[PDB]
């Protein structure tokens, strides 16, 4: 039913941008918050940022201010996070969440992808 | 000492009563008062303010498109734009307004109300418009014609950008009730319909769809009695933080 | 920014052993709070949410509870699959912060 | 009526009666026939 | 200009009125200025002495009423028969949205604890001994029934029955400020650690309730409602009345219900058309 | 006309304005320093005068056709900007009335009009979460944010009430400016300028613009002046 899975993520060089693409399904996508978080091999976990679904607007955190850059489409279901700057310390698992007012948000997470970079 | 006896209501709890009690801060000062803007000492100051209401409420008008009224550059003579239901209680143009929201805590109410349109179409843009109130006891009128027949303004658009349409206060009784019966002859206030007077004449540059803007407000004379709790606001069923403050 | 701050950072405990976490709240956040449970191949969980109650199709050896700042969570008898980082989040205001996390070993 | 054998003022039963209003500070919050 | 208004304005009759440049009906909404256009001036009246009283809206009248800011259930058995309640008028909404009306406002609370025994699912209704004592803020809580804390050497405590009349006392105005803050634009601490609007620190502190008795009979349901009116009541910057639904009472977050009224797009519930009605 | 034209003269600025209406004052007050038997804190109050009192005009933004409307919250708008952002760093406390002046003009062959109000002690909410706003959020500084849904004003309550607030309407046929005078409105004589927002400055607009002339950029400006400034707890500043 619900799911959340963003593939890619393999290799890209520094310096370059990458596209994140998490689909979104099993229920009404302009209902929900999305929410983004990375892990590091260090396993400690940050909040990248989160954007309203029911338009634009979003809300990230102060470190990754123009870091990363949060975009949906509301016909495909998929929530996009565009990422500049790209160095070796950006290279980390990012992650997708859902979220919204009732029961409390990250009820449900994606699959995760490892981002790395070829210098 | 003293021979007593209690009566009825003793020990009671009365949400209304006055009385005074026991402090439980003995000796407490609070602090020195300091003037600030904008007192209100009674609530018959906020309702005299206009404000919007809502005459484009549909299915296929979404968030700020419904406070505004499209007129149109018509082609046949004497049609009528748009009409406001009267009814407070009821849901309707009225509700969302000041005197709208603040009179639905009050069973009762009593004196003129005014309508004020502003015309926010282009500069060049001209017209004549009529709005028209027709007191209760019968259907609205559907043409112009029948419509005159009660109190109305005729609204040429200049200089100034806005009417005053009077509502006059026209009842048998000093008080009238927002009971729910829409026809009660203690409820329904009557009907207001606007038609045009003679047309809206744009320029080919100008658009031709132009946008009045309505407000309401109440007058000096207005009242309101017998407070009641406001159906406006209901039951919520899940209030987060609610339970954090109980630790 | 409030600080989450996760203790103890590490344990070592053996099957069917009563152990718990503690999160710490500089500014009070309230009842919003969530304990998030990722396993080795770094699929996430959640488990407690808004700290009072637990997730639906989650074994009951969890349990969560507020006394004063501290946000506890209580697991009754551990597992083998049980052995795994744990996190709190604060969904209380933004940004949203994480917990530093507990590692989880068994004696030897 | 208006029984407060109580010391402190503050503990005294409400008082309805201040029926001073200015409306002319909501309605017509200007310096100042056709206005314009 | 401040006047003493205490009735309705009575109307004075008009005549036949054609004259140029007068213009009463003309008003310019852009100035931000309520229309001045009287009903004498716009129609033709008779003279109407107007007896009806003002009173009842005042603002004195209108906010102070007693209402419910709480209502706690715990249940007595063998065990933790106490609650502190973070005091704030944000818990239950029918008292909220009014006060919520103003922007500042200066009151006395007059609080009423209002309590009442169940079964729990007959032999009687026992008669139990409550304790309620004001905790102000930056003071040490109670954490046991039993505990040290429930002393109360300086803070203010009550004691009341069950059978006895509803426990009733009277708290002052204690802003720090002249008068308290319904919406707080801004951050308490200096750091970024603070919280967006007012937050349950500062504000009124803390209510403690027990039960003094210890724990005896068989498990009965203790619900403890309290009650606030307040009075000498100053109000200061109306403000639109909130129409979406509360989420949560620390932030003024807002949702929407799916269909009209008082959903996100449509406040009023829908019609057919401007042209639409019987 | 008499009200029709204005100029508002404050230090070393000057605005002219040809097309306006009757400039408002909030509540039927107007700035002024604090009084003695209001003050509080002893330490001596620095008045800048003509220094921190004059027109500071914000960026303009763009008005286009699903435009849903801007906001800026005070001081926090003037806390970057000039000697009266100099002294908001420096010292603890600073009491002070503001004069809003917003420009929007267009040809007589444009239709639109502006709902141009000062919400005191604004609360912006958050759609459809639990979370309550952060930091970055409600403070935008200069630039200033946007109104997510203006229909309900953002907190929640209803655009259509509005009224009540101090306003102004700049209404594309009838005036091309709007000019709102604020008093000191706070609980506290004077106040911590980077945490608390005592005015939010919101543009609505309430009727769009759309013609069929060739179609040109139309600017909305800000101009706030602030007036009667004190300050006090003279310090290193921020940084």
């Amino acid at each position: 039913q619900v799911q959340l899975q963003q593939p890619g993520a393999e290799l890209v060089m520094p310096g370059a941008s990458v596209k994140m693409s998490c689909k979104a399904s099993g229920y009404t996508f302009t209902d929900y918050w999305m929410h983004w978080v990375k892990q590091r091999p260090g396993q400690g976990l940050e909040w990248i940022g989160a954007i309203d679904t029911s338009d634009s607007y979003t809300t990230y955190n102060r470190k990754f201010k123009g870091k990363a850059t949060l975009t949906v489409d509301e016909s495909s279901s998929t929530a996009y996070m565009q990422l500049i700057s790209l160095t070796s310390e950006d290279s980390a698992v990012y992650y997708c969440a859902r979220g919204g007012g009732g029961n409390s948000p990250f009820a449900y997470w994606g699959q995760g992808t490892l981002v790395t970079v070829s210098a | 000492g003293v021979p007593t006896y209690l009566l009825p209501g003793s020990g009671q709890f009365l949400t209304t009563d006055d009385h005074s009690s026991a402090p439980a801060l003995p000796c407490f000062n609070p602090t020195p008062e300091m003037h600030i803007p904008g007192q209100v000492r009674n609530m018959l100051e906020v309702v005299q303010v206009e404000s919007m209401m809502e005459i484009n409420n549909t299915e296929s008008a979404v968030g700020m498109e419904r406070l505004k009224v499209d007129i149109s550059a018509l082609t046949d003579v004497d049609q009528l734009l748009f009409n406001i239901p009267l009814d407070i209680q009821l849901d309707g143009p009225l509700r969302n307004t000041l005197v709208g929201n603040i009179s639905r805590y009050y069973t009762h109410w009593s004196g003129s109300l005014e309508m004020t349109f502003m015309f926010c179409g282009s500069f060049m843009a001209a017209g004549k418009l009529i709005l028209c109130y027709t007191p209760p006891g019968g259907s609205c009128p559907t043409t112009r014609e029948t419509a005159m027949l009660g109190t109305h303004i005729v609204w040429d658009f200049g200089l100034q950008s806005s009417v005053t349409l009077i509502i006059p206060w026209i009842s048998g009784s000093h008080y009238r009730m927002f009971n729910n019966d829409a026809k009660s002859t203690n409820a329904n206030v009557g009907y207001v319909t606007c038609f045009m007077q003679t047309n809206l004449i744009v320029p080919s540059e100008s658009s031709d769809t132009c946008s009045l803007i309505g407000f309401i407000a109440a007058k000096d004379d207005f009242s309101l009695r017998l407070m009641r709790d406001s159906p406006d606001i209901g039951q919520l069923d899940h209030l987060h933080a609610a339970e954090a403050a109980y630790q | 920014d409030i600080q989450m701050t996760q203790s103890p950072s590490s344990l070592s405990a053996s099957l069917g052993e009563r152990v718990s976490l503690t999160c710490r709240a500089s500014q009070d956040i309230g009842s919003s709070l969530n304990w998030l449970q990722q396993e080795p191949d770094g699929t996430i969980k959640r488990l407690i949410y808004a700290t009072s109650s637990l997730d639906s199709g989650v074994p009951k050896r969890f349990s969560g509870s507020r006394s004063g700042s501290d946000y506890s969570l209580t697991i009754s008898s551990l597992e083998s699959e049980d052995f795994v980082d744990y996190y709190c989040l604060q969904y209380a205001s933004f940004p949203l912060t994480f917990g530093a996390g507990t590692k989880l070993e068994l004696k030897r | 009526n208006q029984i407060n054998f109580y010391k402190d003022s503050y503990a005294a039963s409400a008082s309805k009666q201040d029926f001073s209003q200015d409306p002319s500070k909501f309605t017509e919050p200007v310096v100042e026939a056709p206005v314009l | 200009i401040e006047s003493i208004i205490k009735t309705a304005t009575d109307t004075v009759k008009s005549e036949i009125n054609a004259e140029l440049g007068v213009v009463p009906s003309l008003n310019a909404v852009e100035t931000g200025a309520t229309s001045n256009t009287e009903p004498e001036e716009a129609i033709q009246t008779r003279t109407v002495i107007n007896q009806h009283g003002v009173s009842e809206t005042l603002v004195e009248n209108f906010l102070s009423r007693a209402a419910l800011v709480s209502k706690r259930s715990f249940e007595y058995k063998d065990h933790k028969n106490f609650f502190k309640w973070t005091i704030n008028t944000r818990s239950f909404v029918q008292l909220r949205r009014k006060l919520e009306l103003f922007t500042y406002l200066r009151f006395d609370a007059e609080i009423t604890i209002l309590t009442t025994v169940a079964v729990n699912g007959y032999v009687g209704l026992p008669d139990l001994t409550l304790q309620a004592m004001f905790v102000p803020t930056g003071a040490l809580t109670p954490e046991k029934q039993d505990s040290f804390h429930w002393q109360s050497g300086s803070n203010a405590s009550v004691f009341f029955k069950i059978s006895d009349p509803p426990a009733r006392i009277t708290i002052p105005f204690m802003c720090i400020n002249s008068a308290y803050s319904v919406f707080y634009d801004g951050f308490a601490g200096f750091e970024k650690n603070g919280l967006y609007g007012i937050n349950p620190a500062d504000t009124i502190g803390n209510l403690c309730v027990r039960i003094v008795n210890e724990h005896q009979p068989v498990g009965f349901t203790v619900t403890v409602r309290v009650y606030m009116k307040p009075k000498h009541i100053k109000a200061w910057a109306p403000r639109p009345p909130r129409t979406l639904p509360y989420m949560s009472i620390a932030n003024a977050n807002y949702k929407g219900k799916e269909r009209a009224p008082n959903a996100l797009s449509a406040i009023i519930g829908n019609r057919d058309s401007v042209k639409t009605m019987p | 006309y008499s009200d029709r034209v204005l100029q508002l003269k404050l230090g070393n600025s000057a605005i002219v304005t040809q097309e306006a209406a009757n400039y408002c004052c909030a509540y039927g007050e107007w700035p002024n320093y604090l009084p003695d038997h209001e003050a509080v804190a002893i330490d001596k109050p620095t008045q800048p005068e003509t220094a921190t009192d004059r027109f500071y005009t914000l960026k303009s933004v763009k008005w286009e056709t699903g435009s849903t409307g801007w906001w800026w919250k005070l001081p926090d708008a003037l806390n970057n900007i000039g000697m009266f952002g100099q002294n908001v760093q420096h010292h603890y406390l600073y009491r002070s009335g503001f004069l809003i002046h917003v420009q929007c003009n267009a040809t007589k062959f444009h239709q639109g009009a502006l709902l141009v109000v000062a919400i005191p002690e604004h609360q912006r909410g958050a759609h459809n979460t639990n979370t309550s706003p952060g930091f970055d959020d409600i403070m935008k500084g200069e630039e200033g944010g946007t109104f997510n849904h203006p229909y309900v004003l953002d907190d929640g309550t209803s655009l259509a009430c509005a009224t009540i607030f101090p306003h102004q309407w700049i209404n594309l046929r009838t005036n091309n400016s709007a000019t709102i005078v604020l008093p000191w409105m706070n609980a506290a004589p004077m106040d911590f300028p980077l945490r608390h927002n005592q005015w939010t400055l919101a543009i609505i607009p309430v009727v769009p613009l759309g013609t069929r002339t060739t179609s040109s950029m139309v600017p909305i400006t800000v101009s706030i002046a602030p007036m009667c400034c004190e300050f006090n707890g003279l310090r290193h500043a921020i940084t």
